[PDB]
């Protein structure tokens, strides 16, 4: 039985996130054979199918509120997005510090959602409205730039990674 | 894109949080002038106290005065102990 | 003094930040200011520690009192697997005419930590009753205690006066 | 011995106690001095029928600080009361 | 030093305004404890229900 | 045309974020305000995942300027591709190499390693201040 | 005791220090109703120092009595919630030169500090106003490059006061606006300071049908309501 | 004494509470969580005959209440039972009706966490301690509060009321308690001779005693009238007493602790009322502590009003609730 | 002292909207501004270049400050392109890579700050003052070109905040700047940005924080 | 550590014999802290006129934003007597418990 978990794992912005990761790890590999080059002229590749196990899937198990499922899940994402920088070798209180960011920047999103649906004032706005300036009050000073990120992460990177590796390919085979 | 009003109940509010945000600010400022030995009121008190805590960063009235610059880098032990510490983990490689 | 340092701790952060020789009454005051703040943080701590309904002081009872008393936050005392007391306090000496500890980490690759398989979770969690008592007697099945092995587990102050009726 | 190093050890840890060298007292502008303007009144008011003396200086009539001018970080000073 | 809280008290009487006989008897009144209302939980035969009068409570 | 939060909804309606369903159920179901949209809860995933690609790319920044080696990278690149192209088969190696082992020894032994005192500085931009010495005495 | 394995591998120097503390280290005080009276009585600067009277001398500045007649002059100053509007400059003067001569500052005020306390004002409660205006509405021409009119109540000056705490002084001000500023629908706000009496609801006593007119306490809150 | 041990929770369960007819148990999470318990295994769906669909959901005989962004430290009942009262470490305390699962009313008015909500014997209006050292008295028709009790020193742990609800008790973690006039604000009583800070307080069904239990596992009694203390109880282990319950006629004192018992009290043993000693002797008694193994100094003497003590085998009890029938519930989970 | 650089003060206003004469405060407070800018600028790409260890300030240390504004550090390579690669780009994570009066319009563009030589700005800004090192191989020019882009864009909010108190003050009833404007053109530049604030909003605590350069 | 036992020592002082281990560690990392913005703070006071009474400026300057304010009981004094100075509301009479109005209530709101 596939766990709630893993349902969107191959659905518009992981196999992007994917691309982006094995671009990244395929032209960190081109150096390291024109760096074997230098030297004598002087890989591990991703799982996502990870599930927990099918004894745990069962409905007598907390599978979905319990905080270490969702600690190493919320760990997993945020390696696998620390990677498409570049990064390559992390030190573990450097995650855990970044995991612990990352939640309390999605809890504060919630209880700033959570206090403008519930307060008692005489202005409560409208649906989009509350979305709106929840978005505008910690993060992102509108809605489009995450549809700039989409582009700048998933459309521009993936093209630069890809140039980079064509030129990197021709230039390997203009050396040998 | 719209016009924002206030109310009076919030006048009162912001006019009571106006009314102890100035004192609080003279009464640091006055141990501030009498920490540097003298008997008058001057200005680099309350920018200087308005700098360094509340970073509200007035344009200058004394800010050359203010504006302190030290670098902020270690003394020779502390960079000693960094490289014992950075021996040790490189030896324990 | 107190007993948080006389200089041993609080001068090599006044030699981080550059400061070369203070005077040892500069010292005294502010290491005793330094560990009286340290107290203000320990007893909210165990007021959130009392109201948690526990008797260990967790990470995250000294990390609600920070929040209460306005404190920048302390990241990175929160692991994966959290257990009870999950042992980190490995800290490595190094020599010279004092000591020295500074907290030996291993580097990890980010392809074994996204390829690492999910922890065991429990069970949700459930209830079950029997008799504590019937008449102020207790009935002795599995689910009560044995009342003379109470004495070889516990000392009489984390579990009080034995009488019986 | 170390049980005798011990027991004093623990007995030093058992005296020390911090107290803060800055503490701010949480209070108000407007309870200060609404309480200085309604004892100003009853204090301009009544009389004091002294033994031999009346506190305050000029135009206070209460009970008034002696801070001195020098030592202002200092923790307590004096104040005025009625002498007989 | 319970003496001289005793004549804190005492002092303290005398000048918010307690005469002497007052005083003394707000002490025995003080010292003798709370005796027993046979109606403690208000049984059933004596006792009574509270108002439903709609207004807050005052002791 | 900026694009409008309905349009970012109809757009997240077909491509799902990084971060799946459960940990926002969890995240929700932590903080209250249970919503049933998963278009929200898409929105709110795209967010946190947006920051936290913010803040580790200025922790990218960060270790990539306090390094010589990645700045003498960046300034001898074209320059030591010069030294590359100029390897060619075995007759033409001896003109090369006098600086090639050193940079050798340096770059192929680099890995860039997110580190705590180079997080701490890239999250002090950003308001916080993760104090952790160096020792402990 | 049973602290052995721990109490020993202090070294000998933390050891001989840490068997010598005790309590009388200070001159401090600690009974907090001592400390709020002395932070409540207003204090006026004298002297005995020789040297700081021929320095205070010197500079013609003056005996205590001036100093206590400026402590009660800066005191009596119609402070901002009375006035309901932002302070002047002689207001500035004599609430800052009071505070001075309570604080120990026999000098004079500079006349450039009041117009920088104005403009420390002014950008503080701009900050507050701000925070509390892109709450209540996404202004959507602002904070991009390509509804009606809103009144900012108590309650949004109480929920942006903790989405956003940081903007405080964390003073009394911030307290009374976390704990008084929100209002049940009963509260009767519009009033005039005395008409949520028990009394006002139950009726005007009449006047001098006696001899010798002593009346009742029920009509002096009626007599303190006209006023 | 029925005891509910609950298993499957990693510590991560603060106080609990049983209804009035012992139908609901409510649980506070650490994990912003309320979990409510059918305690006789019911079907706790309130289906009221309309059954329209939904049979395809798990329900366990149990319901969870996401309400709260914070830690509930503290939960109570109502006596009508039909709605709860949670008080949570984010600034509110929420209503919750008990018939169809969700929250009804915020209530803002605290800027700490509230550690002990409870509402009124009537069902009136409810008071509510916090860590701003105040406690405040609301109502369940406004939003905002009502009264402001201050003058505690540290912070208010406890809060009760008195049984016509007409006083209000405060205990306080500087080693003493506080009863309130609940219509002019201002304390009535100050009891001091406490040496922990006061963890529960209980004022017996006469109404002329009070008790209260702090940190220092000492129980003592006060008279209301003269203020100063009857007599103590000597029986704990030198921790936390976290509950405290009554006799429903009569004064025999249950108190379920955190040394994984729950002991039994008779208040009227060293006062000037005996309450009918039996006319006519033991081996087990004065024994028990006369092995003292460990230690004089390093044991518990107990009192002369100590008569039975029962141990839980490694669940602590949170809550006691004496039912109206010498039937008492015992609560806790299962620690390890 | 002060007043140094009124003139070519005056020349960089004169490109961004209406000259119309402006006083000595103005340019005054201009110049203190412009001179704490230098100052925060140097201290904090010292404060960064020491860490890498090397006490000569190179020209993309200073670029490192700016880095997050990137049509302006495009329009610094393009200033860079008539004297006739970033540490932190995509590209270089990897080891190894492959192979009538329009006319006095445009004079006042280019009359700069620190064009000239460097002479009164050394002992001006005081460059020897807080460098521990020899900094000067291009952090002069960036320098100048930073003071440039700062009184531009100062001088314009300045301009667009003088324009609209001048339409509320024609609305409340019914020509050179002053100080006041530059302060509220300085309160306008130095707000926080949101996403730099984000972390610490239900956390209270006064947030200590760094001058925002331009 | 020298200070990982002397804050097992403080702890073991004030009756805390149960906690985990990255406590004193969370303690030591808050004292390095506050210690190193004290004394820079101190440095900036002390380049302005080092002393204590340059410290008892620096530890002034941040007693005023963060930690438990000092002698707050007549402050809150005069508070809760502003709150109590109102008479209580009139309460139903039907022995239950009475909702607020229905707009005052976590209902009639929309998703």
């Amino acid at each position: 039985k596939q766990s709630r978990f893993l349902a969107n794992k191959d659905l518009g912005l992981t196999p992007k996130m994917n691309q982006n990761i094995t671009l990244i790890q395929q032209i960190r590999h081109i150096c390291h054979k024109i760096s074997l080059i230098r030297m004598l002229q002087s890989y591990t590749i991703i799982d996502d199918s990870l599930d927990i196990d099918p004894v745990s899937q069962l409905p007598t198990h907390d599978y979905k509120n319990n905080r270490e499922l969702i600690w190493k899940f919320m760990h997993k994402n945020i390696s696998k997005v620390a990677m498409a920088n570049g990064f390559e070798t992390a030190h573990p209180s450097a995650i855990n510090m970044l995991t612990e960011i990352a939640g309390d920047y999605l809890s504060n999103l919630i209880k700033t959602l959570k206090l403008h649906h519930e307060t008692n004032s005489l202005n409560r706005g409208t649906n989009v409205e509350m979305l709106q300036t929840t978005l505008l009050e910690n993060g992102i000073n509108r809605p489009d730039d995450l549809f700039s990120y989409v582009e700048s992460e998933f459309g521009k990177k993936t093209k630069k990674l890809q140039d980079i590796k064509q030129k990197l390919e021709s230039f390997l085979r203009a050396l040998l | 894109d719209g016009e924002t009003v206030i109310d009076g109940d919030v006048e009162e509010l912001l006019l009571d949080l106006a009314d102890d945000f100035v004192t609080n600010v003279t009464a640091f400022s006055c141990r501030l002038a009498k920490h540097r030995k003298s008997d008058n009121l001057e200005a680099r008190d309350i920018q200087l106290h308005l700098e360094r805590n509340w970073n509200i960063r007035i344009p200058g009235y004394s800010a050359d005065e203010i504006r302190s610059t030290r670098k902020w880098n270690p003394s020779q032990n502390y960079n000693q102990k960094l490289q014992s510490i950075t021996s040790d983990k490189v030896a324990a490689a | 003094y107190t007993i948080w340092s006389p200089q041993d701790t609080v001068k090599d952060v006044a030699e981080s930040l550059g400061l070369e020789n203070i005077n040892d009454d500069v010292l005294k005051a502010l290491a005793m200011d330094v560990e009286y703040r340290i107290l203000e943080i320990i007893e909210q701590a165990v007021k959130f520690k009392r109201h948690s309904k526990r008797d260990v002081l967790t990470t995250d009872d000294v990390s609600k009192a920070l929040r209460v008393l306005n404190v920048e936050p302390l990241y990175g005392y929160y692991d994966g697997s959290e257990v009870n007391k999950a042992v980190s306090f490995s800290k490595v000496n190094t020599s010279g005419g004092q000591s020295v500890y500074y907290l030996d980490e291993e580097e990890v690759d980010f392809d074994r930590l996204i390829n690492e398989p999910l922890p065991q979770v429990p069970r949700l969690p459930t209830f079950t009753t029997h008799w504590l008592a019937v008449e102020g007697v207790q009935p002795a099945i599995i689910q009560n205690p044995n009342l003379n092995d109470i004495r070889v587990s516990q000392p009489p102050f984390i579990r009080g006066a034995i009488v019986t009726a | 011995t170390p049980e005798e190093e011990t027991t004093q050890v623990l007995n030093g840890v058992s005296r020390s106690f911090p107290l803060p060298l800055e503490s701010t007292v949480l209070s108000s502008v407007r309870y200060r001095t609404k309480y200085f303007r309604m004892r100003e009144m009853f204090a301009s008011s009544f009389s004091v029928k002294p033994g031999y003396t009346s506190p305050g200086y000029g135009a206070i009539h209460s009970r008034v600080g002696c801070l001195d001018l020098d030592r202002t970080t200092d923790y307590k000073f004096r104040v005025r009361t009625p002498q007989p | 030093s319970a003496s001289d809280l005793n004549r804190i008290v005492l002092e303290y009487l005398n000048k918010k305004g307690y005469h002497r006989t007052e005083a003394m008897l707000r002490a025995e009144s003080g010292r003798t404890l709370t005796p027993q209302n046979k109606q403690s939980p208000a049984n059933t035969k004596t006792g009574k229900f509270p108002e439903q009068s709609s207004i807050p409570p005052n002791p | 045309k900026d694009k409008t939060l309905e349009e970012i909804l109809e757009m997240m309606d077909s491509t799902p974020p990084i971060i799946p369903d459960a940990v926002i159920d969890y995240y929700l179901t932590k903080n209250g305000f249970n919503v049933a949209d998963v278009r929200v809860k898409r929105l709110l995933a795209l967010a946190t995942q947006k920051f936290v690609s913010d803040i580790a790319k200025d922790a990218y920044e960060y270790s990539r300027i306090r390094s010589s080696v990645a700045v003498s990278n960046a300034n001898n690149s074209q320059a030591r591709a010069r030294q590359l192209l100029q390897g060619q088969q075995q007759p033409g190696v001896q003109q090369i190499s006098q600086q090639q082992h050193q940079q050798n020894e340096k770059t192929t032994a680099s890995k860039v390693v997110l580190t705590v005192n180079d997080l701490s500085s890239a999250v002090a931009e950003y308001g916080l201040n993760i104090g952790r010495p160096d020792f402990y005495r | 005791y049973k602290k052995i394995v721990m109490s020993l591998p202090l070294n000998d120097r933390n050891r001989l220090k840490m068997i010598t503390k005790e309590a009388g280290k200070r001159g401090f005080i600690f009974c907090s109703v001592f400390q709020a009276r002395l932070n409540n009585i207003p204090k006026i600067p004298i002297v005995t120092n020789p040297e700081s009277l021929k320095r205070v001398k010197s500079n013609n500045l003056k005996t205590p009595l001036e100093w206590s007649q400026d402590i009660m002059n800066g005191f009596n100053v119609p402070l901002a919630s009375e006035s309901h509007s932002l302070p002047d400059t002689d207001s500035f003067y004599l609430r800052m030169v009071g505070i001075a001569r309570e604080h120990g500052l026999v000098g004079t005020v500079d006349a450039r500090c009041v117009e920088l306390i104005s403009l420390a004002l002014d950008q503080y409660l701009k900050n507050i106003i701000e925070f509390t205006i892109d709450t209540v509405r996404y202004r959507r021409k602002k904070y991009s490059d390509y509804s009606g009119l809103y009144k900012s109540v108590s309650e949004m000056a109480a929920d942006k006061r903790d989405a956003k705490i940081k903007q405080l002084d964390d003073d009394k001000n911030e307290d009374e606006c976390a704990d008084e500023a929100k209002s049940i629908n009963n509260g009767n706000n519009s009033s005039k300071d005395d008409i949520g009496d028990i009394s006002m609801s139950s009726a005007v006593n009449e006047e001098l049908h006696e001899n010798r007119t002593i009346s009742l306490t029920n009509e002096d809150i009626y007599d303190s309501l006209s006023i | 004494v029925c005891m509910y041990t609950f298993q499957n929770t990693n510590k991560d369960m603060s106080c609990l509470d049983f209804s009035d007819d012992c139908r609901i148990a409510a649980a506070g999470f650490q994990d912003s969580y309320i979990k409510i318990w059918s305690l006789d295994g019911s079907s706790l769906n309130n289906p009221n005959i309309a059954l329209n669909n939904n049979d395809k959901d798990e329900d366990p005989t149990c319901k969870t209440l996401v309400g709260h962004s914070g830690t509930v430290y503290s939960t109570s009942f109502s006596p009508d039972n039909k709605y709860l009262l949670s008080g949570s470490e984010d600034k509110t305390v929420r209503l919750w009706s008990m018939d169809t699962h969700t929250a009804l009313v915020s209530y803002k008015g605290h800027n700490h966490p509230v550690w002990d909500v409870s509402f009124s014997p009537l069902g009136h209006y409810f008071a509510t301690a916090s860590h701003d050292q105040t406690a405040r008295l609301w109502s369940c028709d406004h939003i905002y509060p009502l009264r402001i009790f201050a003058g505690h020193l540290n912070d208010v742990d406890c809060v009760s009321f008195h049984p016509n609800g007409c006083y209000v008790f405060t205990g306080s973690s500087d080693k003493t308690c506080r009863m309130w006039d609940v219509s002019t604000g201002d304390s009535v009583r100050l009891f001091l001779g406490h040496t922990a800070p006061v963890i529960s307080i209980a004022v017996c069904p006469d109404g002329r005693w009070l008790s209260t239990g702090s940190e220092d596992g000492i129980i003592n009694v006060w008279d209301i009238g003269t203020g100063k203390r009857l007599k103590q109880m000597r029986g704990h282990g030198k921790n936390a007493i976290y509950s405290l319950s009554y006799s429903k006629e009569g004064n025999v004192l249950i108190s379920g602790g955190a040394d994984h018992t729950v002991r039994v009290w008779d208040l009227k043993k060293a006062t000037t009322e005996p309450s009918a000693e039996p006319d006519e002797g033991d081996v087990t008694a004065s024994i028990n502590q006369d092995i003292k193994e460990y230690g004089r100094r390093r044991t518990v003497i107990p009192t002369s009003d100590l008569v039975a003590s029962f141990y839980t085998k490694k669940t602590p009890v949170f809550k006691v609730k004496f039912s109206r029938s010498n039937l008492a519930l015992a609560g806790g989970a299962f620690r390890p | 002292d002060k007043h140094k650089y009124r003139v070519e003060i005056q020349q960089m206003m004169f490109v961004s909207g209406e000259i119309n004469d402006p006083p000595v405060e103005t340019t005054s407070l201009i110049e203190d501004i412009v001179r704490g800018q230098v100052i925060e600028i140097l201290l904090q790409s010292n404060k960064t270049a020491h860490l890498r260890g090397s006490r000569s300030i190179l020209p993309e240390d200073v670029i490192f400050l700016i880095r997050h504004d990137k049509a302006k550090v495009n329009r610094l390579r393009t200033y860079l392109s008539w004297k006739d690669k970033l540490p932190w780009e995509l590209q270089f994570m990897f080891n190894e890579h492959p192979l009538e009066e329009y006319v006095h319009w445009s004079d006042c563009r280019q009359a700069s700050f620190t064009f000239r030589k460097n002479k009164r700005f050394k002992d001006w800004s005081g460059i020897s003052q807080l460098t521990e090192g020899k900094p000067h191989d291009d952090v002069i020019d960036i320098l100048g070109f930073l003071t440039f882009e700062i009184v531009c864009s100062l001088t314009e909010t300045a301009l667009k905040i003088k324009q609209r108190e001048q339409v509320l003050q024609t609305q409340k009833d019914k020509n050179p700047l002053k100080p006041r404007h530059i302060e509220e053109a300085w309160r306008v530049l130095q707000t926080i940005d949101m996403r730099h604030r984000a972390l610490t909003n239900f956390k209270g605590g006064r947030l200590s924080s760094k001058p925002i350069i331009m | 550590p020298r200070d990982v036992r002397l804050l097992h020592l403080l702890l073991a002082s004030q009756s805390i014999h149960q906690y985990e281990d990255q406590v004193p560690l969370q303690l030591m990392d808050f004292a390095h802290r506050y210690t190193q913005g004290v004394l820079k703070d101190a440095l900036v006071y002390n380049d302005y006129a080092l002393g204590v009474e340059d410290i008892r400026l620096a530890i002034a300057a941040r007693t005023q934003y963060q930690f438990k304010p000092t002698a707050p009981k007549e402050l809150m004094l005069q508070l809760a007597a502003e709150r109590n100075k109102k008479a209580l509301p009139q309460v139903m009479g039907t022995w239950g418990v009475r909702l607020p109005p229905e707009k005052y209530c976590l209902t009639a709101k929309e998703w």
